Order: structure tokens, then C-alpha cells, then sequence
């Protein structure tokens, strides 16, 4: 947070 | 087509547990996070945690540590919260909900916990708070309204606002800021960076008489506002 992770 | 199915009103003794679920579908359950927050009727949401069942990485609140535990079963696409050693404070409405505030934002439609001193956990002091202000506003239809929410630190532009209707779940208006989420009226916009963030209402309608909170997702743990309810003068 606040950008968040890819899968 | 994405749903988040939870599980139904429960009624329990102090001192009991209980286990909430939470069933996804229409999405790959692995690729995105399910968070739990807690609102207790006419107060503030809190956040208890997510669990991320894609790299199974679970983070907690302090707060909840040693009340609330977290798993997914990937099997069933199903997160469950687990609530232990229960007494009246923890008797709320329950919501699960997907990923942090932004296109994927989406909730369940919550869970009641009823529950037939000081054992609860306390926010830490290191805690981002969110002051709103006014937690009643009068309007008439037509005008503009404004909502405040300021922040006690630096929290950027990642500041989220939702609204409520009693018996329904948040709904996602605005993230980073000022970007207005899929669906949403041109009439709600959102402004602000650092502490001090605003959700103006122009034009406001009847069918936006409702509860509206600001949420930080700047730093863990996430904190919400503590509400404006929007009524008709
Ligand atoms: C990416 O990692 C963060 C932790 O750094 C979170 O676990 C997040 O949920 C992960 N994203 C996906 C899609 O699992
Ligand atoms: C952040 O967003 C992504 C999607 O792009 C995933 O949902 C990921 O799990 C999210 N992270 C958290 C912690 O919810």
C-alpha cells in the first residue's frame, strides 16, 4: 500500500 | 458476475468463537486480496486485516491480534475470518471485501455478530487517525455539498470515500483522491493531498442522503473516518 502487487 | 457471498447472522455467548466466510466468484481467486473490516452501528468502519491467497500473505491489524484470524480455502474460493474469546465489543456488522480501494473495490453484504473489561486491543499511537469533522450535515436538494476528512500524518493522495445505505454494503466513489470509480455520478468528486481531502457532492439528489467515510490506504493499519451522515434539512 497504497500501490499494490501484481499476481 | 463477481459476487462475495458471506455467511449468516450469528448469535453467540460471551466467550465463544465464531467463523465467518466469505465465498468469491467470477474472478481467479488467487489474484486478489480479501480484506475484513468491522462497523459497529452509527460508528466507524475499522480494517482487521487481508488475506492474499495467491502468495498467502496475511496481515493483521494489531488491534485484532489474538481476536481475529484469517485463512482461504482455494479450494472453495472462501475466506474465512475467525473471531475467538467474544464479549459485547465485538458484536458488528462484518464485511468482506476485495482488494485495496480502486477498480477491483467490492464487498460483501456483510455479516451480524451478536454477542450475548478492556480484553479488546487498542490502535497504536503510531496509527494514522482520520477526523471527520461533522458526523451530521443537512442539505436541500440542488445544492453542493462538501465533506472533510482530515489526517493526523501525510497520507499522499491515497485517500479513498464511500457511501452507505443502511442494510448495504460501502459503495466505492472515489480513489486516489480525486478519481472518480466506474459508475459513479459526475456530481461526486473528490480533492486533496497530504491531510486535508474533500468529497464534494454538486447537485446533490434524495437518492444521496446517506452515510459517506474516507478511508487512507497510505500505511498499515488502514483507517477509515468516522462518517457523515447526509440528511435533508
Ligand atoms: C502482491 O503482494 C502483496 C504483498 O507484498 C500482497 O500480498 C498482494 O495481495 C499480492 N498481490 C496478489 C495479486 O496476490
Ligand atoms: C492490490 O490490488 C491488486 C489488483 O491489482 C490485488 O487485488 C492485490 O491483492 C491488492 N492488494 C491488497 C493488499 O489488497
Amino acid at each position: 500500500a497504497p500501490g499494490s502487487t501484481a499476481p | 458476475q463477481v459476487q462475495l457471498q458471506q455467511s449468516d447472522a450469528e448469535l453467540v455467548k460471551p466467550g465463544a468463537s465464531v467463523k465467518i466466510s466469505c465465498k468469491a466468484s467470477g474472478y481467479i481467486f488467487a489474484d486478489h486480496a480479501i480484506h475484513w473490516v468491522k462497523r459497529k452501528p452509527e460508528q466507524g468502519l475499522e480494517w482487521i486485516g487481508y488475506i492474499s491467497p495467491g502468495n498467502d500473505d496475511i496481515k493483521y491489524n494489531e488491534k485484532f491480534k489474538g481476536k481475529a484470524t484469517l485463512t482461504a480455502d482455494k479450494s472453495s474460493s472462501t475466506a474465512y475470518m475467525q473471531l475467538n474469546s467474544l464479549t459485547s465489543e465485538d458484536s458488528a456488522v462484518y464485511f468482506c471485501k476485495r482488494s485495496l480501494p480502486g477498480t477491483f473495490d467490492y464487498w460483501g453484504q456483510g455479516t451480524t455478530l451478536t454477542v450475548s473489561g478492556g480484553g479488546g486491543g487498542s490502535s497504536g499511537s503510531s496509527d494514522v487517525v482520520m477526523t471527520q469533522s461533522h458526523k451530521f450535515m443537512s442539505t436541500s436538494v440542488g445544492d453542493r455539498v462538501s465533506i472533510t476528512c482530515k489526517a493526523s500524518q501525510d497520507v499522499g493522495t491515497a485517500v479513498a470515500w464511500y457511501q452507505q445505505k443502511p442494510g448495504q454494503s460501502p459503495k466505492l466513489l472515489i480513489y486516489w483522491a480525486s478519481t472518480r470509480h466506474t459508475g459513479v455520478p459526475d456530481r461526486f468528486t473528490g480533492s486533496g493531498s497530504g491531510t486535508d481531502f474533500t468529497l464534494t457532492i454538486s447537485n446533490v439528489q434524495s437518492e444521496d442522503l446517506a452515510d459517506y467515510f474516507c478511508q487512507q490506504y497510505s500505511s498499515y493499519p488502514l483507517t477509515f473516518g468516522g462518517g457523515t451522515k447526509l440528511e435533508m434539512k
